[PDB]
């Protein structure tokens, strides 16, 4: 251990030799201690010895001069395990030059959380899910029409952390607490955990797999059924897409474990969701089609969205065939009597039950949850109390302690909500760089209309074009622009139409008698034609006329779903194409997610390959690396770790790279990363003559070579002045050039170390 | 190349779970680790497959006593069969009598045999219904030990003795194999001595028979139903690797099955002479009181006649 | 304003001691002692909404002067407690600004309004005015980030435990203090 | 240099400068339940109380609201800048 | 004061507030490209810089007409709100 | 390895939250006293150094029987949690 092994000699490290009563068993321990035997550094010939030693003609005793040479199965070698190589190269990368886009600072220490204690080997209940797996979905919804207390629907592990942080709550932290939730909360009616911004997320932002995801955890939580929200015309995904995407993206949900799909549309135009609710009755499943609540019913002044508007469409989509009515307030806008109101109706009208969803952005949640439960409702939305509140969903156990001496109650048990509250309670500090919703209530939405996540968002983007200082002039213009558009449903993506065009105005200091005048000359963001050119389907009413004209310019809109007009993709080819980009067979999940989002599929892969499964890491590292000292331990599977120490972090050569000094389960491991951020000279080791230094005092005009270059005795190396006459250092041997410890301009004093040429 | 035994938890720590977790490995047999909190680091818990925390909240030592929470790792993961090492549960009834409850082979003897043997004096007893002297305060003895193997199917043989009598304060120190300085008529008066012993109980595995002697005659005074710290310099004298053996006994094959490759009592044979000393931080200028702290340097030898194990000194 | 301070639960017969008589004996010898308004003050937040309701209804019943109620949000419920204490007749309530409201604070005034500002019995509060206020506090708050400390997010705990709104905070930091953050549920459960 | 006691030294922070309600110079400050105190002491403005169908609000946001939220920290120069605008924007409070 | 180019070097500057002379980054990212040098002049809306924030670029232009001063950034540098970038000298 | 005291001495560990040998500060404050010395001998319970938390004195125990190892502060040195102060053997 530490010797330098040089290209002189002969290569040899050690022979091993084993013995036995017989060959037979001195070819186990041969087998045994090649395996066992560790070396880092340098590759050794360990693979080959191994398929020699594990050749069934070398334990035969049968083999003779040419064995090798005839027996090309001794040199296919396995694909190398370099896990741990990998989880130190993402570790020693956050750790010198942060993770993108959040402060780099200092890992904090953090609490361990609290685990709910369960029994060794105890025993879900049966819950939701055996219903569904038994009688189908007319029999989970016949069950709900005989439960007198009103249902929960747990957001927490979605909804939840896309409102409160930014959705980055990782699958590890996932994982960690989904047994306790099985065993702990078998009463919900559903666990809403995939859909919305997860599916991007989790690939784009946290290098890893949704699908992962939601298999993982549909084999830890086997009582009760999982929710999804799914956008109708665009799934999960950032654009439009053809039917069959959709349809195989559904279809794949569902044998993955989704069992009840909410599916929307951002204008409530029913045609946006007819593809995707036939898709969800096809696969066996519970279809929640859903009514985006916007206006405020309770004001005649306002005739466009009505309570008369709300029950046309619930009987529509009753027609069209859902299964569970649902209403989401995407906003926080349905204050509560007009839920009473509202529910009353709707129950008076359709005889499906219905699934309350709200935001408490107002201050009003719970409340206008209490009206709907008086009303009838059927299933409410809520969160671990940890993680609701603002713009997330009311809290489950508020909701229990605040009707538990009602009329109506909930089914819940509120102790054990409770100890799984304590797990989010502390895991939540692990996301503080991304907790920037400010937490408190914003009555002003019943004036902008801005739903839940979008304000934080749109607040980022007013912040990072120079417009913090006049976030109040864009929020106004945000209402303005609502009514510019006749006044349309707000939620992702309409939301994003009306947000691009609030900025635009405002970052240009047009009106909105500016954009009539001077409108045929403006160049509108691109969201916002493909608005008026029927992208993102019909809005209730109808676009605009004259605006529509301003902003398309003579292109002429659709009338049509953009996906019955989309060429349907080929998966035989696409599956190809993608086999070809990754190197190996790519799944029929892989294939979907390329579909849906080539680009952040791609990066996820190369990402994966250059530092493997961070997954699996704790947060904490996933986000700040490691302090000098620390010591973590890394998850692999369920008994596989790597105890991982950081003991030092090296000086920088000259284009950056340090190394970074590691121990990995006892073995001292060295890895090299450039630091990209640098804001004491060494000398030479006199003995050895891969050193170059420099001869006299001076400095660097030119360093002629780059690190693996290849040298012949006599070449140009650098070129060192000596009171301005230039001088030229040479290699003194063949050689390949190595470390490089100055740069065109260094001052350079004699006995300076320069350049590395190996042998 | 196993009939029952696919995987195997180590119920101990330090040099002989590293033995353990090799000759599992060398039969193609999963090995899983258990580690005590103030062990997370031991180098025994990276020689196997998998690992896994016992004893949460005990005291360190405790903590390997653990029974249950053993049983639930055992079971948890899969383990067809727990080997308890030496020392620590290897010789405790509740521990055996548990495993066998839970239908987890005990690599070892059976409970009753910890039984008849966990007591100094029930043991005398079966020395007395084996027909084999015994002590009735002794001038000047060698300790002389015996290695006995046995199989469930009534096959028991030894492989001879190994002399244990250098001593510290009543505590080994260097271990010879095969004690020189006795004759062959000797050697197997009380080699056949504790064959008759632990054929009249129809002793399971791997097991040490130990003997004083003084001159010419032998009295028994123990048996310890394990592997033990010495087994070591008898499989280098015989050839037999005896941690291999417990696993092929214990998954119910027969000693001389090819496979086992035991062979007959009169083809066990010694080669050579063995010495085992043991390399361990007890400082000798400061009263053996054991040192501790990080080994900044730890570098072992090689060569022919040399072998070396390994507890956690690396 | 003389003040009863609301503990345990009236809803709970169970619980003997802390009853609706009692509210209300006191009540009465507080009007005697001589009160101009008579002040309710759950400092932990207990007052769950039907038992404010009751409690309310009942202490008009029974004296003459209006009543002033002051709760905490702290369980989540604290806006509905008001609306059911409005329906029952109470006078005056207690709000914040939004921006420092909620949690182990006051519910919002502007929450409060708009949530009754379409029922039977309304507040007198000029919505837009408080909101260009709240705005001032918005910014304001994050001057003290370093003392922001309350974990702000409802704690139903409270209604086993009944630590008021601001000895949550305190006690768990003198706990950290003291070495023992790893055991604040045990120190929950002492107290 | 040395630090503020009993919280972390680091930088200052570069804050956005607040959001101050913009008054007419020289408004009107609209008469409200101190007036009544004066004129007709406490049972004038307890008879005002009855006659009021409305809930009354008091605003805790200078007191309680931070002594729970922010270690009662608040100072009186944030409270100073805003009690004007206070006066003129929430002049129907029952009390402050 | 006499200004002295260090040619061998081996703290963050915040903005000052106060001051629209300074131009200042907005979020947390990077300098992907300073397009100026010390002295160029400006017109209003002009290109000074390009910053990265999470790979999404955008681009920091003059507040005014004016004259480029000190550039407190290269191109690699990262950065946070409230860091002074670039002076531009009416 | 070798230990050599500098004389001429002109960044904060944090704790290994792992390892109970790790004594670390609890709260943001300051050190007033250290009471022991590296090599001495405690009972648990014992007091091996007090920290200030606003002015309010508190005082820091061994968690067991043992040895004291290194020392990372001293009387006046300020402090934050997580902050490794003393090392106490086994
Ligand atoms: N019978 C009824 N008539 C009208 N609104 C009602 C009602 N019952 C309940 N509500 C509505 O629901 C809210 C809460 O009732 P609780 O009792 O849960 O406030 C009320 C009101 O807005
Ligand atoms: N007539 C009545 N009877 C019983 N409780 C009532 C009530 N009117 C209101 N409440 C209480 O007040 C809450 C809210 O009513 P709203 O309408 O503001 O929930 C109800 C209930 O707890
Ligand atoms: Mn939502
Ligand atoms: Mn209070």
């Amino acid at each position: 251990q530490g010797t330098v092994v040089t290209p002189f000699y002969d290569s040899l490290l050690v022979k091993l030799c084993t013995w036995g009563m017989t060959f037979e068993q001195a070819t186990r321990k041969m087998r045994r201690n090649l395996i066992e035997f560790r070396i880092r550094g340098v590759k050794t010939n360990i693979p080959f010895l191994l398929n020699v030693v594990r050749h069934p003609d070398f334990a035969s005793g049968n083999y003779n001069t040419s064995f090798i040479d005839t027996t090309p199965e001794l040199f296919k070698f396995p694909h190398i395990r370099d896990r741990g190589t990998k989880t130190l190269r993402y570790i020693g990368n956050v750790t010198v030059n942060g993770f993108p886009g959040i402060k780099h600072r200092d890992k904090p220490v953090y609490a361990e959380p609290r685990l709910p204690k369960i029994p060794y080997g105890s025993q879900i209940s049966p819950g939701t899910k055996q219903i569904l797996d038994a009688k189908g979905p007319e029999g989970v919804v016949d069950w709900v029409k005989k439960q007198e207390e009103v249902l929960l629907t747990d957001t927490t592990l979605r909804d939840a952390h896309q409102s409160l942080l930014a959705t980055r709550v990782r699958s590890k932290d996932i994982f960690q607490i989904a047994d306790a939730m099985a065993h702990l909360l078998p009463n919900m009616f559903s666990f809403e955990m995939w859909g919305g911004a997860t599916f991007d997320v989790a690939y784009r932002f946290l290098n890893e797999d949704p699908w992962v995801r939601l298999e993982t955890l549909r084999k830890q939580i086997p009582n009760v059924m999982f929710q999804m929200l799914l956008r109708g015309a665009n799934a999960v995904g950032y654009k439009n897409y053809p039917d069959n995407v959709i349809r195989e993206f559904v279809k794949q949900s569902a044998q993955s474990g989704v069992d009840v799909f909410r599916v929307f549309d951002s204008l409530n135009w029913i045609k946006g969701m007819e593809v995707s609710i036939d898709a969800v009755r096809e696969a066996g499943k519970i279809v929640e089609a859903a009514i985006c609540y916007t206006g405020d019913i309770d004001d005649d002044t306002r005739t466009k969205y009505t309570i008369d508007y709300y029950k046309d469409m619930a009987k529509e989509l009753v027609a069209q065939g859902t299964h569970i009515l649902g209403i989401k307030d995407m906003a926080g806008l349905l204050k509560p009597q007009a839920a009473y109101r509202l529910i009353g109706e709707l129950k008076d009208t359709v005889d499906v039950p219905i699934h309350l969803h709200t935001h408490d952005t107002s201050g009003n949640g719970i409340y206008t949850y209490a009206a709907a439960v008086s009303a009838g409702v059927d299933i409410v939305d809520v969160a671990s109390s940890a993680m609701s509140g603002a713009t997330s969903q009311p809290s489950m156990t508020g909701l229990y302690y605040g009707l538990v001496n009602g009329n109506r109650q909930t089914n819940l048990d509120a102790q054990n909500s409770q100890i799984i509250n304590h797990y989010w309670e502390d895991v939540r500090h692990y996301y503080k760089d991304f907790d920037n919703a400010l937490n408190s209530p914003q009555t002003e939405v019943y004036i902008h209309e801005m739903p839940g996540g979008q304000y934080t968002n749109l607040q980022q983007q007013a912040i990072a074009v120079g417009l913090g200082d006049r976030w109040d002039e864009v929020k106004e213009m945000y209402t303005v622009v609502n009514q510019m558009f006749g006044d349309i449903v707000k939620v992702t993506p309409s939301s994003k139409v009306v947000g691009d065009l609030a900025l635009f105005m405002v970052q240009n200091e047009l009106s909105e008698e500016d954009v009539y005048e001077k409108g045929d000359t403006i160049d509108f963001p691109d969201s916002v034609i493909e608005f008026f050119m029927g992208e993102i389907g019909q809005p209730y009413g109808g676009f605009p006329e004259k605006l529509q004209k301003l902003v398309l310019k003579g292109r002429t809109p659709l009338t049509d779903r953009p996906g019955a007009l989309m060429e349907p993709v080929n998966f035989v080819e696409v599956k190809a194409e993608l086999k070809e980009k990754m190197g190996y067979e790519p799944t029929e999940k892989d294939v979907i997610s390329y579909i849906l989002y080539p680009k952040v599929f791609l990066d996820y892969q190369e990402m994966i390959n250059k530092y493997g499964d961070v997954t699996v890491l704790d947060t904490p590292t996933f986000y700040k690396g490691m302090r000098l000292g620390e010591t973590i331990e890394v998850e692999l599977e369920k008994g596989k770790i790597l105890l991982i120490k950081l003991n030092s972090i090296g000086e920088p050569i000259a284009d950056g790279t340090r190394v970074i000094y590691f121990e990995l389960n006892g073995q001292p491991r060295e890895i090299n990363i450039q630091d990209m951020n640098v804001q004491a000279r060494r000398k030479i080791d006199t003995t050895n003559p891969e050193h170059v230094g420099a001869t006299m005092t001076g400095s660097v005009i030119q360093v002629v070579v780059k690190k693996g270059d290849s040298v012949k005795k006599g070449d140009p190396l650098l070129i060192t002045e000596a009171m301005k006459m230039e001088t030229t250092i040479q290699a003194p041997f063949d050689g390949e050039v190595s470390s490089i410890y100055v740069s065109d301009g260094d001052t350079i004093e004699s006995g300076d170390l320069l350049i590395e040429v190996n042998r | 190349m196993m009939n029952r035994i696919k995987k195997v938890l180590v119920a101990n720590r330090g040099e002989i779970a590293i033995r353990v977790m090799r000759a599992c490995t060398e039969l193609k047999i999963k090995t899983v680790a258990i580690y005590s909190q103030e062990d997370t680091g031991s180098f025994h818990r990276y020689k196997s497959d998998e690992a896994y925390l016992v004893g949460a909240g005990k005291k360190p030592i405790d903590a390997y006593l653990d029974i249950e929470n053993i049983i639930e790792i055992a079971k948890e993961s899969g383990a067809d069969a727990i080997h308890p090492g030496y020392g620590f549960l290897s010789e405790n009834i509740e521990f055996a009598r548990r495993c066998e409850q839970e239908g987890i082979i005990f690599v070892g003897p059976k409970s009753k045999h910890l039984d008849m043997f966990g007591d100094k004096i029930k043991a005398k007893e079966q020395a007395l219904l084996a027909d084999i002297p015994v002590i009735p305060c002794v001038m000047n003895p060698k300790h002389i030990e015996v290695q006995i193997l046995g199989d469930t199917h009534g096959n028991i043989v030894h492989l001879f003795e190994r002399d244990c009598s250098i001593q510290r304060r009543h505590q080994k120190v260097v271990e010879v194999a095969p004690c020189n300085a006795i004759t062959s008529e000797l050697r197997n008066r009380i080699c056949d001595a504790a064959v008759k012993l632990m054929k009249n109980v129809d002793y399971i595995n791997a097991g040490t028979v130990e003997f004083l002697v003084e001159g010419d005659d032998f009295y028994f005074i123990e048996v310890n139903p394990r592997v033990q710290v010495e087994h070591t310099i008898t499989e280098m004298i015989t050839g037999i690797d005896i941690v291999q053996s417990q696993l092929f006994i214990a998954d119910g094959y027969a000693l001389h099955d090819q496979l086992v490759a035991i062979p007959k009592q009169e083809d066990i044979h010694i080669h050579g002479s063995a010495i085992q000393s043991r390399i361990t931080t007890e400082d000798p200028l400061n009263n053996f009181m054991p040192d501790t702290g990080r080994v900044d340097t730890y570098r072992s030898t090689g060569g022919f006649g040399v072998r070396l194990d390994a507890g956690n000194g690396f």
